[PDB]
């Protein structure tokens, strides 16, 4: 009984990484996501930049 | 019976070491884990204005396009 | 105790895929 | 043994800690998002609607040749 508290105990051990170690590959994905997005964020950051300074010019 | 006892408490103890192992990983992969994710919500803070400066550049086209047409109607055109 | 963390880890998976699925959405409108 | 189950505690007792940190970052995470997604939808719109009006202002204009 003291080893079968131990077995069972260990397999929730287990349990318990494998879902933290799919929390932490998520938590990876989302940066790498967000990261990402940060670059395709600076191109339209910087495209509307300079149609703002040209319309301005014009009118 | 003595060599069935050690054999029983053998297993505990090794299978106690790898429950150990198990939450020093535990512990590397949450740290971790927090690292991204302090790292995620500085990026979208930075985005965030990022996107508030283009939503206000499409105003400023916005107004200029306005000013744009009242020429446009003043010139009959 | 071990049972209030297999849970709580467990719900913010299903938060954390919750929110990557709002970010390959916000990944489809750039 | 005694000193691999205090730290197999310790371990426990901070790993729930960091999870309950990871919650909250996840639930700022996701509201940050929403703002923005809605924010993204106008930018869109606008964008739209701007190109329209350059294309009908450059059509209006390209009549006056
Ligand atoms: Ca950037
Ligand atoms: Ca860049
Ligand atoms: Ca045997
Ligand atoms: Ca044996």
């Amino acid at each position: 009984s003291a080893l079968s508290e131990i077995e069972t105990r260990h397999s929730e051990i287990i349990k318990l990484e494998n879902s933290i170690r799919e929390l932490h590959d998520m938590f990876m994905d989302m940066a790498m996501l967000v990261e990402s997005q940060g670059e395709m964020i600076d191109r339209i950051e910087y495209n509307v930049e300079h149609a703002v300074d040209y319309v301005e010019r014009a009118v | 019976m003595r060599n069935e006892l050690e054999e029983m408490q053998r297993r505990a103890d090794q299978l106690a070491d790898e429950s150990l192992e198990s939450t020093r990983r535990m512990l590397q992969l949450v740290e971790e884990s927090k690292d991204a994710g302090i790292r995620t919500l500085v990026m979208l803070d930075e985005q965030g204005e990022q996107l508030d400066r283009v939503e206000e550049g499409m105003n400023h086209i916005n107004q200029d396009m306005k000013e744009a047409e009242k020429n446009l109607k003043d010139l009959g055109w | 105790r071990l049972q209030q963390t297999q849970a709580q880890v467990d719900e913010v998976v299903d938060i954390m895929r919750v929110n990557v699925d709002k970010v390959l959405e916000r990944d489809q409108k750039l | 043994g005694s000193a691999r189950e205090n730290e197999m505690d310790e371990n426990l007792e901070q790993v729930s800690g960091i999870i309950g940190n990871l919650r909250h970052m996840a639930l700022d995470m996701g509201n940050e998002i929403d703002t923005q997604n809605r924010q993204i939808d106008r930018i869109m719109e606008k964008a739209d609607s701007n190109k329209t009006r350059i294309d009908e202002a450059n059509q209006r204009a390209t009549k006056m040749l």
